[PDB]
């Protein structure tokens, strides 16, 4: 259904994504997340392929940050191509903690 | 950077007499110091989360 | 985020520790009164009136 | 085994200043900790030599 | 005269939520103790013997 | 006066699921789901899968988390257990009367909606090593496990416990594949104690209508014979000598069960000389050291193993086995009084009736029956079946042992333990 | 053989309230903890002074 | 469909009669084709002196091995031929002899039990054979680290008292107990007011009473007679025994405060509390997710191979606490977590966990009393200790009464600022000093 | 043991002999796991005394003189209080051992009792071996004459 308002909402989201600039280092959104306990558990649950891809992406970014350089524009992560690979692991970890917290109430 | 420049402003007002423009702007810089930290920076972090669908 | 600590278990744990928290408050208040020789309270304690005049 | 690694005093120096795993990518802005330590020893040494006459 | 393990002989294992692991069969050990010294690994790298959740009021 | 007992209620569904219930008006209830899913249904490519499954019952399901299962059961003071034989898995659940529904829901989620999440599966793999190590501290467990691998080409050859090489290697997909293949309506029996028949029937129709699995009850267990020998130096020799006997539910199985009690199963008296035990007295004549003997009887869907089990001193192993083997030979040769068969029938009949005294023993008996036979047989007809065994049937069963291709397993110091060959 | 392990006589060192083997110690535990904690109480008062 | 509450009422009344003897004869009738029958005696190692100690256990070894009417193996032959099972035990307080038999075999079962309990042969050649059997059982019991720590716990907690003594007695007593020592034990102790004939299963009470009058007549019916002792109370001592043995792969620790007796109403609330701490074993499903904080942390942090709570009851005293089995580097952590749970329950037991403890007890009680054998044992033991059978509905009423306030008062009475008895066996270097165990018995924040 | 048993061939040939023999040639070259930590100084002393004797021994030298070896043998290798010679006698039995591994490749060995070394029959077995085919002769060859 939804057309004109949605693309503008997406436009501000896409604008901010580019201004954030983790994509200039080849980072995905989920690579940049602060490692709390919920997050560390989500990393631990990642499958082999995704875990190893995550590390290479961090390494390549820390390497760039040391040299104070960025990737060629060709190689920046496109907002449309940004895979929220951690989110469903993290969501489930949060859901598990919240159930424990409800049981601890009663 | 608005905090840093607010602090520069406060260091300027610190070093000047308690007289006409300096009083009211010293008050405004003092409000803004506590506004940036207690209110404005924690609102920016929340907006930035919402913007990244997080 | 501190909604976590609201529920019947946490109310019961509050109730269990409250005579202890108030008795510690009693230790602290009498302790501060003793250590400073505090005037307002210690004039009103019927022995320990060793100021007089 | 190294002397540096297991000598009870040199252990502490090793784990703080030699073999300490550090981020590859820490900037200029991370220099200020050592610089604060330098500042403290500078204030100590000059201050003692002032205390000799003050 | 059914049940495979309660025909008494072949091995059953049990895991539980709250209760200790079992292995049971009719192999002998009661009349093996009776002429004596089976100096048994009882609470070596091990478990706990006889059935818990078993107390009176 | 107690209440006059209710009868057992029994229902086969068109899908092949059996439901059985008794209302003994008891403060606690017991629910078992019994499945044709024991270790015999493993092949070469997936050994130990049913071990890891037996250990996976409080892992996360579609309807309840790992945490919920453990806390919800414990809150009502309940139990969840999984009992495996080579043929069956049995998922049992005990709670007070008022709490059946929560325990049912948990039971249904474990058996029909398990998730086998990769990380929960991974965290569980070292439990295989612990559970095996605890079980294998009885020398009897290693002997009976070797005995079956010696006996069978095939299927009953499989260990109850995971092979060491497989620890760490059993996959989420294999667990999912095992449940889909085996936890189906045609391979399943829902047994309840102190619940109504309509409540069980409602559970079975709503939640236990599964089929896309396997056609029934084996690859067929190919008896083979042979020997496995485990040097141990273990102070005592444990030995088991066996032949192919009779499949469960055949009249011949009953002859084997009586033969067992002629020869001698367990002890009846605390610290007794086992006077009416034929094997014990025959060994005791020429062996003056500490020992044990028992008749061994294991009956299955499509095979059986019968013979004897000996614990002895290393040097006495040969003497004990040969004395025991000759005492069976005496019975095969026809030297068996009618009083002996009648005493042995009395021990069988009392032993069975005592075996079904508890809720635990009754439910396992009703569950196994439902899987093996597709019926409930009351105690008085079990007792009638026992009674119908003639002396000649007992002799014939002993004759089949003596002439049958043998299987042997032994652990200990084996320098004086013979080789089938040498018997 | 572990059954040969009797605990040796502590009658020499025991408080007089707990010498009787046929008397409950429960009857004197209040008095005995009372005495030793009064010692530590009196000390803390003195040290506070 | 019936409630739990209705189901407890539907459990049939224990019938009790007394013989002119003083011999109590008691039964719970059910539908079962099978029964358990037995004799429960107020006799054990608590009744024995230093010179006597191990006599009851010696009598246990001889009880099944010949009578005046059935000599040698003839009793064995009769029990076996009917498909019956004959068993015995001796605790510190109670001896029992029981038959699992077919219900139709109740007359011969009662007949045989009377013959065992009254007319035991004690043939001098048999006493000599049993001497060597008991000594080997001592050598065996030595390898059981659990049996050893519990003997040590009794031996330190009860020190100068007859409750300090093991059941089986020292090896010197085994080698020098005569026939006359045993005859004197049997004469003094196997008296009709001190013994109960118990049955559960497919029997009428009237039939049991008739057999009691047939076979147990003239134990005491002109005699009873001078010199009895009643049981003297047993002093508890806050104390430690430390059998350091580094050759042994795992440490065993048992720790207990003074329980009250059998009789005492607050055994119920102590058991609620003990259920909350629970038991653990390395073969449980649920590491992290177990309700008990001791069980949860012991599983997560690998503190433990096993632990168990216990409330061992004697007349007017008990052993209340916990036993555990662990690695040499885990003893200090296990003790800290164990004691923290006692302190938590004393000061700040909440309601939800008390309900869990209550439910676990309700389930334990009903699960236990399932079969002719545990019900028979319950009849025999209860009539010795309580004088009545306490019905399941009464236990329910006693459990239901317990809330968080009851848990915290009752725990404080026994645990809070109390001297424990400690027994340690094995690689026990990291076992906390007694002063530091003692300091774990109170909280400075409370 | 762990280094040796990383070749699947070592476990197979060790099982092969235990399957073949009742007795003596049945023994592993490598210590049984249950025995690791358990072999005593007395057993080692007993093994040397029983077996390292003159009648059970051969002194072989390459690029030394015969008188120097003969002198060594008479002075230092005159031991006997051991055992009478060359076996308990190896009782061939037959049978099978089967080790599940899942190991990508199956290693199998099938054998019968042949001939004792030094008999003419042993030579027939050795020729039969080369008819049937022992090792390869050509690097990466199709083994045409095997
Ligand atoms: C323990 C080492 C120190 C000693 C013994 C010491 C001693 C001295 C003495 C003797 C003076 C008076 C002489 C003078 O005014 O020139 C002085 C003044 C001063 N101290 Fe320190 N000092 C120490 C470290 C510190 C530190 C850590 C600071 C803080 C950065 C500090 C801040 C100053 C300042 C601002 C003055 C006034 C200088 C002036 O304008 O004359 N000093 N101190």
């Amino acid at each position: 259904a939804v057309s004109a308002s949605s693309r503008w909402l997406e436009g501000i989201r896409k604008w901010y994504y580019n201004a954030a600039g983790f994509n200039k280092l080849g980072l995905m959104r989920d690579d940049t997340i602060h490692e709390n306990d919920d997050v560390k558990e989500a990393i631990r649950r990642l499958p082999e392929n995704l875990y190893d891809d995550r590390v290479f992406r961090i390494k390549r970014a820390l390497d760039l940050s040391m040299r104070q350089q960025i990737l060629p524009k060709e190689q920046w992560t496109k907002y449309e191509e940004d895979k929220s690979y951690l989110e469903p692991y993290l969501k489930e970890v949060i859901r598990e903690r919240k159930e424990r917290e409800e049981w601890a109430k009663k | 950077w608005a905090l840093v420049a607010d602090l520069l402003t406060l260091t300027w007002i610190g070093g000047q007499p308690v007289e006409h423009p300096y009083i009211t702007i010293g008050q405004l810089a003092s409000v803004l110091y506590f506004l940036l930290i207690l209110v404005l920076m924690p609102t920016a972090g929340t907006i930035e989360n919402k913007l990244l669908k997080w | 985020m501190l909604t976590r600590f609201l529920g019947p278990r946490y109310r019961q744990l509050a109730r269990n520790w409250v005579p202890t928290a108030s008795l510690w408050g009693a230790v602290g208040a009498v302790g501060l009164v003793w250590a400073t020789d505090w005037r307002l309270i210690l004039d009103w304690v019927p022995y320990i009136n060793g100021k007089f005049k | 085994t190294n002397i540096r690694k297991s000598h009870p005093l040199m252990k502490i120096v090793n784990n703080a200043f030699i073999d300490l795993p550090a981020p590859s990518n820490i900037s200029s802005w991370w220099n200020f900790g050592s610089l604060l330590g330098i500042c403290l020893i500078l204030q100590i040494l000059t201050g003692l030599f002032l205390a000799m006459h003050y | 005269m059914l049940s495979v393990a309660a025909r008494s002989g072949p091995f059953a294992p049990v895991l539980s939520a709250t209760s200790r692991g079992v292995a049971g069969a009719l192999r002998p050990l009661v009349q093996a103790a009776v002429p004596a010294t089976s100096e048994s690994p009882v609470l070596d790298l091990k478990r706990s013997v006889l059935c818990r959740e078993s107390l009176r009021g | 006066v107690p209440p006059h007992p209710q009868d057992l209620e029994f229902t086969r569904l068109p899908n092949g699921l059996v439901i059985a219930s008794l209302e003994n008006y008891a403060p606690a209830s017991r629910i078992g789901l019994f499945i044709k899913a024991g270790s015999r249904y493993e092949n070469s490519n997936n050994l130990g899968t049913s071990h890891l499954l037996r250990l996976a019952s409080s892992l996360t399901t579609k309807g309840a988390s790992s945490f919920k299962i453990t806390r919800g059961i414990e809150a009502v003071g309940g139990k969840l257990s999984v009992t495996s034989t080579r043929e069956n898995m049995a998922y049992t659940v005990e709670c007070l009367r008022d709490d059946v529904d929560i325990l049912m829901e948990f039971l249904l989620n474990v058996t029909t909606a398990p998730e086998f999440r990769r990380w929960e599966v991974a965290a569980l793999q070292p439990q295989l090593r612990i559970d095996k190590a605890v079980a294998l501290q009885n020398p009897q467990a290693h002997v009976i496990e070797n005995l079956h691998a010696a006996a069978y080409r095939n299927a009953l050859a499989n260990s109850l416990y995971c092979p060491d090489y497989r620890i760490g290697k059993v996959t989420p997909v294999e667990l999912h594949d095992y449940v889909q293949n085996h936890f189906t309506s045609a391979r399943m029996a829902l047994i309840g104690l102190g619940v109504s028949h309509p409540v069980l029937k409602q559970v079975a129709e709503q939640f236990l209508n599964i089929r896309g699995g396997l056609g029934l009850s084996g690859a067929k267990a190919k008896y083979h014979g042979g020997e496995i020998r485990e040097q141990n130096g273990d102070s005592l020799v444990h030995a088991a000598l066996v032949a192919e006997s009779a499949a469960i539910g055949s009249a011949e199985a009953n002859a084997f069960s009586v033969l067992q009690h002629v020869l001698g199963a367990g002890p009846h008296v605390k610290r007794g000389s086992n006077a009416t035990s034929s094997l014990y007295q025959a060994v005791a004549k020429g062996v003056h050291q500490p020992f044990d003997v028992s008749a061994f009887n294991a009956s299955y869907s499509d095979s059986g193993l019968f013979g004897f089990y000996t614990i002895s001193q290393a040097a006495s192993a040969g003497d004990v086995i040969k004395a025991a083997y000759n005492q069976v030979k005496t019975i095969a040769q026809g030297n068996l009084s009618n009083p002996d068969v009648q005493a042995a029938k009395n021990k069988l009949k009392a032993g069975y009736l005592m075996s079904v005294e508890s809720s635990e023993g009754f439910l396992d008996e009703v569950g196994s029956q439902a899987l093996a036979a597709g019926s409930y047989t009351p105690p008085s007809t079990v007792l009638q079946q026992i009674d119908a065994v003639a002396d000649a049937d007992v002799i014939n069963a002993a004759k089949k042992f003596v002439s049958g291709r043998k299987s042997m397993a032994a652990s200990g110091n084996l320098g004086h333990t013979p080789f089938i060959d040498e018997l | 053989s572990h059954t040969d392990i009797k605990v040796p006589d502590f009658s020499d060192y025991r408080r007089p309230e707990v010498l009787d083997s046929t008397k409950s110690s429960k009857e004197s535990s209040e008095a005995r903890k009372g005495f030793s904690y009064l010692v530590t109480a009196t000390t803390t008062v003195g040290v506070a002074y | 469909t019936a409630t739990y509450a209705q189901a407890l009422q539907s459990v049939p009344e224990t019938q009790v009669s007394q013989l002119d003897n003083g011999l109590r004869v008691a039964s719970e009738q059910s539908s079962q084709p099978t029964c358990t029958v037995g004799v429960w005696i107020d006799a054990g190692s608590r009744y024995e002196s230093e010179k006597n100690n191990g006599a009851g256990y010696f009598v246990e070894h001889l009880a099944f091995k010949g009578t005046k009417n059935r000599p040698g193996n003839a009793l064995e032959k009769e029990v076996e031929s009917m498909g019956a099972h004959l068993n015995a035990y001796s605790t510190r307080e109670h001896t029992a002899y029981y038959i699992k038999a077919l219900s139709k075999d109740l007359p011969k079962a009662v007949e045989l039990l009377a013959d065992i309990v009254q007319n035991c042969s004690l043939e001098d050649s048999q006493i000599e054979k049993e001497r060597d059997v008991i000594l080997q059982e001592l050598q065996e019991n030595d390898t059981s680290m659990r049996d050893v720590v519990f003997n040590y716990l009794h031996a330190t907690a009860f020190q100068g008292t007859p409750l300090a003594q093991s059941v089986e007695g020292p090896s010197e007593n085994v080698r020098k107990l005569s026939r006359a020592d045993l005859t004197e034990y049997l004469s003094r102790h196997y008296k009709a007011p001190r013994m109960v004939l118990a049955a559960a299963g497919g029997l009428e009470h009237r039939q049991l009473l008739d057999l009691a009058q047939k076979h147990f007549s003239g134990l005491s019916g002109t005699y009873d007679e001078d010199a009895v002792p009643t049981l003297s109370p047993c002093r508890f001592t806050g104390s430690q025994i430390c059998h350091r043995e580094d050759g042994l792969p795992l440490a065993h620790v048992a720790i207990a405060v003074e329980g009250p007796g059998w009789a005492h109403p607050d055994n119920v609330a102590l058991q609620v509390a003990n259920a909350i701490i629970g038991h653990y074993d390395c073969t449980y499903g649920g590491g992290a997710h177990l309700s008990s904080p001791l069980a949860s942390i012991a599983a997560t942090n690998k503190l433990c191979q096993s632990f168990q709570t216990f409330n061992i009851c004697y007349a007017d005293t008990g052993l209340l606490g916990a036993h555990f089995v662990c690695d040499h580097m885990s003893i200090d952590d296990m003790m800290f977590v164990l004691q923290g749970q006692w302190m938590r329950l004393c000061t700040s037991a909440t309601e939800s966990e008390v309900l869990r403890g209550k439910n676990l007890l309700r389930n334990a009680l009903v699960s236990h009393l399932d079969g002719t054998t545990p019900v028979c044992e319950d009849i025999g033991r209860s009539l010795l200790t309580y004088g009545r059978r306490i019905p399941l509905a009464e236990w329910e009423s006693r459990i239901a009464e317990v809330d968080a306030r009851v848990v915290r008062e009752v725990c404080s009475k026994y645990f809070y600022d109390q001297c424990p008895a400690v027994a340690g066996f094995g690689p026990i270097e990291q076992l906390p000093d007694y002063n530091r165990i003692r300091s774990g018995m109170f909280w400075l924040r409370f």
